[PDB]
């Protein structure tokens, strides 16, 4: 069965049928996309931010890593500065201690030497 | 008039419509210059005050390279710096930044440049969308656009010529996730899309043309000539699909199901006459298909044959009646077993000194096969083994979409292979 | 997507980092005065990715050079190619990194470091779309990698959405220079997990290995070495810098060859092997671990991903089909849930003094082994606090020495997980 | 830029001074007024206007005697006579007089002298100090002066090229008493101590140099090579350098652990009619040619540090190197994957004519930090508790003020730094 | 440490320092008139150690001359080189001490020492850098015993932080048949222990027995006695006086010599040994000189070093000679007398050689020990000090100038509890 369709100045066209069919009959707005391209922008962002804020925790760790190698040093110095005075001036003391016990001694024979001296005259 | 608006989208659709339309301006006599020496030519060419005949045509490719092959090559004075949008960094083969970070920044300035070619029409029958499934733009940014023609146009049609991805050529590890993801957001939107399996083209220029590694020019040669075909009776007066509406009477019974299976033929070699009979056998041959699926495996639901040349109906109604008779062409119970047959009487053409002989009589056969749910299931199965391990997800999300649309789209796809399923039975 | 800006650092970085600017500015065809003078114009078409274009119709690297000691950035100049580099691109300190990455990384590097991203930023504002960074430097000393890993998270704070691609140079006892290099090693792989989108594990191991093993060298020297270095380096570059089927930029490449953020340590590989050749034989190096520039053995593991590169005239049929027979036969070492993950380019270039070269870029489960070296001789060192002083006196706490290797033992794991992975 | 800052501490310090700056004029071409007809000098080697290079060094001593040599010697107008410091009476063989009684009186001077030498610093890398063990002011003042450095430099660098004592050659009965209490002081502020046996010196000088009774002026030369040999990395532009903050990195596992043995090679008779890159090498590692007396075979590596002076390729080193890693002789302790440190300057070594070292085209000097140099602490520490079992002296030391307890703490803290060379030795 | 104060007290410390200064002063080349007359400028470059630059390019001892007993000093200003001395140095009394310690010590002594220490402070500030002190004396007398030990602790008293150095000549029944000399002698030494730092016990019974023994002196005088004190100061002062690898001064010599404070008794010893004016026909080996220093024939303190142990000692080689022999015969009689030489000391043995030689030999060796032998010489002064005080024999000689019996008492335990701790060392081991 040829069923012709239409001619044209370039064409013709027709329908074959070579079995008919055995059952008769057939068995976003604008707002709304740009609302999601929004929503994916914020998530974008919002994924940065938290790289950013990531990084720059990073930053304020070396700062405190490099703040507290100065405190280090610092406390180093202190601490070296506070026991070189005391040894410095516990053996300054002990020292004078020494010489004064010394010449206590010799003045202790000095006035035994008087002593024996005011015995003499004495008899 | 009954204008139709082509969109160009990643460098597949750019690439493709370079050689559309310098196949156009080969049937109808338009010089590279854009001037010319049957009227239906200008619903896909207007016309400027110099007399100079330029394609209704957008182009859309972010990376300036692609683009440039435009405004420098063979044709450029053909084309309108206003018809050509480009940008600094493609989608990097990621759907989701085709669609969200890309689509978002362009799709105004896009739908601009449409709106100024429909514009020039008075009888706007809607929009041919060229682009790839695997490309990061040519599957992200498409979706979006489709959707916004949809709402911009909320009654005309649109049509697809889809470039499905085969790995043999393709450079992407991620193209069955953006295949999936843009046909998923595509599929309402879409009136009658064509696919164009790059595997089959493959295959068909190495076979028929004894070429050992077919370049894209190849490739796209060939498929030139598969949507000149289709285009044929827009651009010259012809009988059959002689307006856009047309494609879904006579080929999409069903919304869903609208991508239709194109076999063409002959494809001789240019460094080597078939009659009626042989080209509408080979029509029936699943070696010259655009894309790989076994038609036994299907029912039809819709067929046309598209004559081109020296055609003459007594030849093709010959031809039908020993193929019935030999073969079982079995169609869905609640539609007619038949064909709508064209003859366009325009001669098919080929590009001077490429590797496509001229003929004389050429014939495209456009059928609706459950078939052709088989080249979902490829897809839909390299899909399932990466998104099993969240394989690439990342990249997705980092631009922004969400990881549910990766499950939201492939539910759709499963629904629609249960739709070619039910519809077979 | 266009420019890349190259940063060099530490004495390893700045060497390799010279080699690889001799060996690309002669294929470019670019003397040392800046001046072309090729036979191609596949040379100049992409040249703009790794070159400024001056006034004088002269090409200047997009390169920038950093040390923390003038040393060997004045032998850099005093090089074959010194005299192409932007004199104001050298930014040097002068009282070095002593082996130590805490001074890289902290004290020394901090001092140094804003003045480089000065250079980095007046590069950056040069460029008409900046794809993003490539770094050479090592890990096992100071400089390159304490300062060298500073550089790289300064720089993603100031442009987190540019790729940051680094030439990483792995450790070997078998050619040290400092003792502590397992320290400074593992706390630099540390931060590369966290802030690079690709890295190219070149591991001094295995560069010992080939030229002691199958170069017959029994006393390789670092030109030995970087001789490796420079070709891989040319190679896995090569789609970057010529005009190709495939014109690849930094950000496809880590799409399609990093299906996970952490797992983005490629292990590079090289065919033909040369002291200072059929395409078959060039496909099956991919698993020959005798052609790895990371010391582990491909077999031991599983291919996530992988892109090949020939480069000279050959048949891309005849390579296709080798690339494809290899990868059907040795199907058992690439995972199933990935399909068609390898990918390949070929390009007519010829590196210098080759007729052709294979290059591998691979994505394998079995660089844990790499990272397993590394932590074996971190912990080996750490479990007897050996030399920790020196970290501690520049402000480090302990943990992060543990949290460091037991990020890169997670890093392990991950690896391990998807080697065993199935679908 | 990267100057280190040389202190040379009472007569051994001062003596061994005058040898390396006399060999680094003649190693940099300038003449004993500083004019001289590679920019690297001048870490060692302020400028005036006037074109004279002098040194970056301060010479330190109790006693006038030594120093007055240098102040009417060959080199007197090398220095600025402000550097050249002297008090009137010395240590008499005392600690407690160098670090107290006697040294009190001039410390602040050498302070402000030094702080004028770190004013003309732009890079201060650190100090090298020279000193004995053994004397009352090498051992005393030295002590005083790193804990002053130590609270006007903070953890800035310090390292020590120290004078360990023969009996042969020494005129103190008190030696070990003076060594170890400078010991335990300066643990705590020296970063680096590069110690010196004179026995091991002397030795050296007897069997390779053909000479029967070494005199201080035939071992300052043989010190002078070492000493040069290290600072060289710092003088001159190598191919491999190794600057002050790399010595103490690559060489000090523990903070306490931090004397590394020097031993150089070759020492060849100028008077006997080239050695190669191996043998010098291999000699290194014979217990033979250590600058300190003590067997290494007897214990473990730590870290090795060779340093490369004159003709001498980086593969021939590494081709050496190469072997030691193979001899099961020289072992390594568990914790150590790489202990290996090289450096090559091209600058051969220079000997000063009418001296015994004979000129040679290649030579290197390795730092180890072994274990074994815990014998050489062993034999002090015993010398000490066979006196201060008596208290034989202690009174000497006690009426300067010290107290008892400093020398059994003393003691003590080297009694744990013996534990410590233990600890680091198991596996 | 540069200049050293010389002090001599009494008749012994005149007569053996007035011959200290001929001896030294012929090796710097000083002639009496203090003129320079010598051949070496090894002779000047220490000369300031003992002497002072005065005028006419002129040296004066730095030596301050002290007697009770007035003509003594007459006798040294026309002794052989009388006129060298400063004149204001001489300090001069009217009496004599009798031979009396309480005497010198406490009263007619006491008298004079104010004058003395005029001198003192007039030669010690002058001083650029003063080491010290070093007094000549004999302890058996009256002035250089009491006046000399009452010099001593009131010098230190002035100068506390100075090294006080004494040669100290220990009577001997032999030479002297003062009874009392027992007593002076152990009332000084418990001074010397207290107030010295270093003191050379210069032995009469030792000189005695020596130019008896060896000289074949069948009755010496003290002009025999003093030609071995003066060869032995001499000696012992070689290191301060001359410049050699061992530049000595005092205070080196008391830290590397004195290991316990009171422990500071210094056995000398000399070879060879020749009488005064004597030509020597050959002089002797390195060997000869090294073991012949370590004889008991050659100590001058009456005791044997191998009846002890040496804590420390050091040696002076002088004259033209092999420095690798002499260490190594000084190493050789170490190890073969191993036993003589106390373990808990290391290294106690310090060599020193000097080119020039005295005059008269060509060859010689000067010996300083702390050895615990010396406890032979305490013992037997306190043995004869007993048999004495045990009876009270001439007590009233010295309680009559002041003096009780409690003061001799307590300088016997002193000396007694010095020979105790030499005892307690010599048997001490370094297990
Ligand atoms: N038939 C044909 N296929 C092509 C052509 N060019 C690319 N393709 C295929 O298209 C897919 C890649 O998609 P494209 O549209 O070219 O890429 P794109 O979206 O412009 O690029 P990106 O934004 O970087 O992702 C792959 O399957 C390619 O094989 C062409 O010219 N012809
Ligand atoms: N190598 C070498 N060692 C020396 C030299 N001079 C002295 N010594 C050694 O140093 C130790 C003695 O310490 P000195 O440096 O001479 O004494 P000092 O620091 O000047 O201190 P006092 O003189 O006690 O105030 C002994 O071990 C000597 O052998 C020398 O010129 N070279
Ligand atoms: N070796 C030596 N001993 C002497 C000499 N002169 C006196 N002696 C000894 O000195 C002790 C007597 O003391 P003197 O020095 O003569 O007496 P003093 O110190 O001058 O005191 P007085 O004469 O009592 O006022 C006795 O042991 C004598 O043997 C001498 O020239 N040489
Ligand atoms: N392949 C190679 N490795 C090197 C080179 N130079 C140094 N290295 C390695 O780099 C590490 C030492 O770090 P280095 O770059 O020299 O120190 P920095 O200047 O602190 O960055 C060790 O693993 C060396 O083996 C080189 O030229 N080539
Ligand atoms: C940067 N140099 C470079 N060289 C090459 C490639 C490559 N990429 C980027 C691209 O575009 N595709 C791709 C896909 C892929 O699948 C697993 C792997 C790698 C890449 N990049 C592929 C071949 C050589
Ligand atoms: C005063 N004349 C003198 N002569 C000499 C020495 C000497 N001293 C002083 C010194 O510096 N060291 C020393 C160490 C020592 O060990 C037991 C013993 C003695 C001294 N002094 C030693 C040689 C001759
Ligand atoms: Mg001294």
């Amino acid at each position: 069965e040829v069923i012709e369709l239409n001619k044209a100045t370039s064409g013709q066209s027709w329908e074959v049928i070579l079995k008919p069919p055995s059952f008769d009959g057939v068995p976003p707005s604008l707002e709304e996309i740009q609302k999601k391209l929004e929503a994916a922008e914020e998530r974008r962002k919002y994924q940065e931010a938290e790289l950013l804020k990531h990084l720059a925790e990073k930053r304020e760790h070396e700062r405190e890593v490099i703040q507290k190698a100065i405190e280090e040093n610092n406390n180093f110095i202190k601490m070296a500065k506070e026991k070189l005075a005391q040894k410095m001036e516990s053996n300054k003391e002990n020292r004078e201690a020494h010489l004064a016990a010394m010449l206590e001694r010799l003045q202790e024979k000095d006035k035994h030497a008087e002593e024996v001296r005011k015995n003499k005259e004495l008899k | 008039m009954r204008e139709c608006i082509s969109i160009h989208v990643g460098q597949a659709g750019v690439q493709i419509g370079n050689a559309c339309w310098e196949l156009y301006c080969l049937e109808h006599g338009i010089q590279p210059d854009g001037q010319m020496p049957d009227d239906s030519f200008n619903t896909f060419f207007s016309e400027t005050g110099a007399g100079k005949h330029v394609p209704r045509a957008v182009f859309v490719d972010l990376e300036p390279t692609v683009i440039d092959e435009v405004r420098t090559g063979t044709y450029r004075q053909l084309f309108h710096p206003e018809q050509l949008i480009t940008g600094k960094e493609d989608a990097a083969n990621n759907y989701a930044r085709g669609h969200y970070t890309i689509g978002k920044e362009i799709i105004d300035l896009v739908l601009d440049r449409i709106r100024k070619l429909a514009d020039q029409c008075t009888g706007l029958q809607g929009f041919l969308v060229f682009h790839s499934f695997g490309g990061g733009t040519g599957s992200g940014f498409t979706s979006l656009l489709m959707e916004r023609l949809s709402v911009d146009y909320g009654k005309k049609s649109k049509l697809e010529f889809s470039i499905y991805p085969a790995p043999q050529v393709s450079t992407a590890v991620v193209e069955p996730y953006n295949s999936i993801l843009t046909t998923h957001t595509t599929l309402e939107h879409s009136d009658c899309a064509f696919m164009v399996d790059n595997e089959a083209i493959y295959d068909i220029c190495r076979r028929n043309l004894d070429i050992e590694r077919p370049t894209y020019t190849n490739l796209n040669r060939l498929i030139s000539q598969i949507v000149s075909s289709i285009t044929a009776s827009l651009r010259f007066d012809g009988a059959l699909n002689v307006d856009l509406t047309e494609f879904q009477t006579n080929l999409v019974p069903y919304p869903r199901i609208h991508f239709p299976l194109a076999t063409y033929a002959p494809v001789i070699s240019a460094e080597k006459q078939l009659s009626v009979a042989e080209i509408t056998n080979a029509c029936f041959e699943p070696a010259n298909q655009m894309v790989k699926c076994d038609p036994r495996h299907g029912k039809y639901m819709a067929c046309c044959l598209l004559y081109r040349g020296d055609v003459v109906p007594k030849d093709v109604n010959a031809a039908i009646a020993t193929i019935k008779t030999k073969r079982s062409i079995q169609f869905v119970d609640w539609c007619p077993t038949g064909f709508k047959v064209g003859i366009n009487y325009q001669p098919p053409t080929v590009v001077p000194g490429g590797d496509l002989a001229k003929v004389q009589r050429a014939v495209c056969m456009l059928s609706n096969t459950t078939a052709i749910a088989e080249a979902w299931a490829r897809l839909d199965h390299k899909f399932d083994l990466m998104y099993a391990k969240r394989a690439f997800v990342h990249w997705y999300v980092g631009e922004g979409m969400e990881e549910g649309e990766f499950s939201e789209a492939r539910e759709d796809m499963a629904a629609l292979e249960k739709d070619y399923e039910e519809v077979g039975v | 997507m266009r420019e890349i800006v190259h940063i060099q650092a530490g004495q390893c970085g700045n060497q390799i980092g010279a080699k690889f600017w001799e060996v690309i500015s002669d294929e470019h065809g670019i003397d040392p005065t800046g001046s072309y003078h090729g036979d191609s114009d596949l040379q100049l078409e992409r040249i703009n990715v790794y070159y400024n274009e001056a006034t004088g119709n002269k090409y200047v690297p997009r390169a920038i050079l950093v040390d923390l000691e003038p040393g060997t950035m004045d032998s850099v100049r005093s090089g074959p190619f010194g005299q192409i580099f932007r004199p104001d691109n050298f930014v040097f300190g002068q009282s070095g990194a002593g082996n130590n990455w805490a001074k890289g990384h902290y004290t020394e590097g901090a001092e140094l470091v804003d003045s480089v991203l000065d250079v980095v930023r007046k590069e950056s504002e040069s460029c008409d779309c900046l794809q993003g960074f490539q770094l050479t430097h090592s890990l096992g000393g100071g400089t390159g990698s304490g300062m060298g890993t500073l550089l790289i998270s300064k720089i993603r704070e100031e442009y987190p959405d540019r790729i940051m691609n680094t030439f990483s140079v792995m450790p070997s006892p078998k050619v040290s220079d400092t003792v502590v290099e397992p320290y400074n090693a593992t706390l630099s792989v540390h931060q590369l997990v966290e802030n690079t989108d690709e890295t190219y594990c070149i591991d001094n191991e295995a560069l010992y290995d080939i030229c002691f093993r199958t170069l017959k060298l029994t006393t390789p020297t670092y030109g030995d070495l970087n001789h490796l270095v420079s070709a891989t380096m040319s190679g896995v570059t090569t789609c970057l810098r010529f005009p190709g089927q495939l014109n690849a930029d930094l950000r496809k490449l880590a799409v399609n060859m990093v299906p996970f953020p952490r797992l983005h340590f490629f292990m590079p590989g090289f065919a033909p092997l040369t002291s200072r050749l059929t395409v078959p034989e060039l496909t099956q190096q991919m698993f020959d671990s005798k052609n790895m520039m990371a010391a582990c053995d491909p077999r031991h593991g599983r291919y996530l991903t992988v892109a090949a590169i020939f480069r000279g005239r050959m048949s891309m049929k005849e390579v296709d089909e080798q690339m494809l027979n290899v990868q059907n036969k040795n199907s058992s070492y690439f995972v199933e849930w990935i399909p068609n993950n390898v990918k390949t380019a070929v390009c007519d270039i010829p590196p210098r003094g080759l007729k052709m070269s294979a290059t591998f870029i691979g994505n394998s489960t079995a660089i844990q082994e790499l990272f397993k070296r590394i932590s074996e001789q971190f912990t080996a060192m750490f479990r007897r606090k050996a030399f920790l002083h020196w970290y501690t006196g520049e402000g480090m706490d302990e943990m992060e020495f543990t949290e460091a290797e037991s990020n890169m033992n997670d890093l392990v794991s991950e690896y391990q997980q998807y080697q065993d992975a199935t679908a």
